[PDB]
RNA sequence: CGCGCCGGGCCGUACCCAUAUCCGCAGCAGGUCUCCAAGGUGAACAGCCUCUGGCAUGUUGGAACAAUGUAGGUAAGGGA
RNA sequence: AUUCAAACGAGAACUUUGAAGGCCGAAGUGGAGAAGGGUUCCAUGUGAACAGCAGUUGAACAUGGGUCAGUCGGUCCUGA
């Protein structure tokens, strides 16, 4: 389909897309920004550590109320978190992406994420019950994720 | 598997609450295909499910 | 060499000190599990049911001060995992604890 | 209620046979816009009146 | 456990002189005029035997050291030179302290007072201790079961 | 009075019956009529512990143990 | 007021079994009904949505099943 950014040399690149992924957009945009420029093998290793709380995700933009951690100093930041679900979703998308490189016939151990985008998806509808017999919305904020890897020696 | 049909059926055949029904944990796969009170009574004779004794409330 | 077994005396008292009543016994099962992952450097720690029963013997609040255990590190069998070794912690009934070193039992 | 009248029981019979989803093959018809049954009543949400 | 009125209305800001919650302790402090009662001498070896009678006075003449029974709680045993200061000084146990000479001329008879200690209490601080030494303690208890 | 023979149609019948099947916009600490009722202590259908029966702590866990809370306590000497 | 192990499973703090520790404590968190609900009952299957975390579970969803009377009620009688 129509990707937000087209690779300069499609012969040396593979894509992967996800739609309506029931995972918090704000958490996923932050973990995607940290994974952006790094090599693919460095990415999977990093994302696995986020699930084990050995490396954090610096919450740059959506940081209101986000607590301070000691591992955020590796990013020149103060606030960080370890979004487990958000990491394991786009840990699968990397798995699907490098699977496309295998099918396209690419050297997987030279792939570098260079485009990773997280868009908002249509919101889901639940409701909560408040005092004095009121009903308030309880929306979920899922997301669309599409990334593009490229070989870079 | 999940054995809550059997534990209910066993309690009804033994005329005792399901608090006292003992399903042999080593032989789940044989109790899983009971599905019937007739097959439950066969597991009574084979000793696969037992009616546990009453908890002691000594009056001594 | 790497498949070893040895007795230990865990001082539950000094690893439970401070925690609340409704959590003293459950914390004891965590401090035991942490104890094994220190001596036998294996993440997979399987504690025996009779050891569980020995910790909950006095209820949830009052937990035995010392406890004798047999840490035996074995080869992880099938059910393939990164964990090639696991530690089985077993309970050792003992009358007293005086002069109880960490002996190195063998098989 | 376990004590019912024949009027009521026959009425509840109708509202029970209407609660089924639409058959799969109807939206293979030519001039078919129906996507799903919009009159599905759930016994806990909608209380059937009476 | 609060301050009811923070400030008035028209100085529309809360002032810096109003009490607010926050960090307490671990502040840098300097209190002056702490008199030195005794500059003790550490343990030293001499002719094979060691010398430890630090807390010995000219009136006690006992072989007991400055160390109370069971060592200083949460600190250890003092085997080096020490200084004995009157009253309490800032900080917790093990806390490194800086000892500075006085900035002022000491010309009060309180500051010019000569000190001769008569007794240094080395009973155990790890409880309600009641013995100065171990030699005194077992001489009172007599023999115990573990003998 | 004893025995024998024939007949008895129609409608309801599952389950829940309440810290999740009912009413409160909801799996809502509210509300909603009854039946049966063990042992010990004790005046007792009180409170507390237990057996028969039932349950998983009431729409989540983990790690800490700061301030303010909420709910329990205790306080030298004095005693509103 | 939970804990250990096992089984199933792509996946288990939450399902199931076993063990342990607890609670309800017969004016019950037990066993049955009236009113009301109306298929929620039962079995198999699924895991999109829903069950304010999760779920291999469910009162969700999809297929099928299930309520048997001369004697129990209605029916009959009259009450305000």
């Amino acid at each position: 389909v129509r990707y937000s950014l087209d690779p300069e040399n499609p012969t040396k690149s593979c894509k992967s897309r996800g739609s309506n992924l029931r995972v918090h957009f704000k958490n996923t945009r932050e973990t995607a920004q940290a994974i952006k420029g790094m090599h693919i093998r460095k990415a999977t290793k990093y994302l696995k550590d986020v699930t084990l709380k050995k490396q954090c995700v610096p919450f740059r933009r959506y940081n209101g109320g986000v607590g301070r951690c000691a591992q955020a100093k590796q990013w020149g930041w103060t606030q960080g978190r370890w979004p487990k679900k958000s990491a394991e979703f786009l840990l699968h998308m990397l798995k699907n992406a490098e699977s496309n490189a295998e099918l396209k016939g690419l050297d997987v151990d030279s792939l570098v994420i260079e485009h990773i985008q997280v868009n908002k998806a249509p919101k889901m509808r639940r409701r909560t019950y408040r005092a004095h017999g009121r009903i308030n919305p309880y929306m979920s904020s899922p997301c669309h994720i599409e990334m593009i890897l490229t070989e870079k020696e | 598997s999940m054995l809550r049909l059997q534990k209910r059926l066993a309690s009804s055949v033994l005329r005792c609450g399901k608090k006292k029904v003992w399903l042999d944990p080593n032989e789940t796969n044989e109790i899983a295909n009971a599905n019937s009170r007739q097959q439950i009574r066969k597991l009574i004779k084979d000793g696969l499910i037992i009616r546990k004794p009453v908890t002691v409330h000594s009056r001594a | 060499n790497e498949v070893v077994t040895r007795e230990y005396t865990i001082n539950i008292h000094k690893r439970i000190h401070g925690v609340g009543f409704k959590k003293r016994a459950p914390r004891a099962l965590k401090e035991i599990r942490k104890f094994a992952m220190k001596e036998m450097g294996t993440p997979d720690v399987r504690i025996d049911t009779r050891l569980n029963k020995a910790v909950w013997a006095k209820g949830i609040r009052n937990v035995p001060y010392r406890i004798r255990v047999r840490l035996s590190r074995k080869r992880n069998e099938d059910e393939d995992s990164p964990n090639k070794l696991y530690t089985l912690v077993t309970y050792v009934p003992v009358t007293t604890f005086k002069n109880l070193q960490t002996v190195n039992v063998d098989e | 209620s376990s004590h019912k009248t024949f009027r009521i029981k026959r009425f509840l019979a109708k509202k029970q046979k209407q609660n089924r989803p639409i058959p799969q093959w109807i939206w293979m018809k030519t001039g078919n816009k129906i996507r799903y049954n919009s009159k599905r009543r759930h016994w806990r949400r909608t209380k059937l009146g009476l | 456990r609060k301050v009811a009125c923070i400030g008035a209305w028209h100085p529309a800001r809360v002032a810096f002189s109003v009490a607010r919650a926050g960090q307490k302790g671990y502040h840098h402090r300097t209190e002056i005029n702490k008199k030195i009662y005794k500059i003790g001498q550490g343990y030293l070896i001499k002719d094979g035997k060691l010398i430890k009678n630090n807390a010995s006075t000219d009136y006690d003449l006992s072989d007991k050291s400055i160390n109370p029974l069971g060592g200083f709680v949460h600190y250890g045993e003092v085997t080096n030179d020490f200084v004995m200061l009157k009253g309490c000084v800032v900080g917790t146990k093990k806390r490194v302290l800086t000892l500075r000479k006085s900035l002022l001329v000491q010309t009060k008879r309180r500051a010019l007072e000569k000190i001769d200690l008569k007794f240094i209490d080395t009973t155990s601080k790890f409880g309600h201790g009641r013995f100065q030494t171990v030699e005194e303690k077992k001489a009172f208890m007599g023999p115990l079961k573990k003998d």
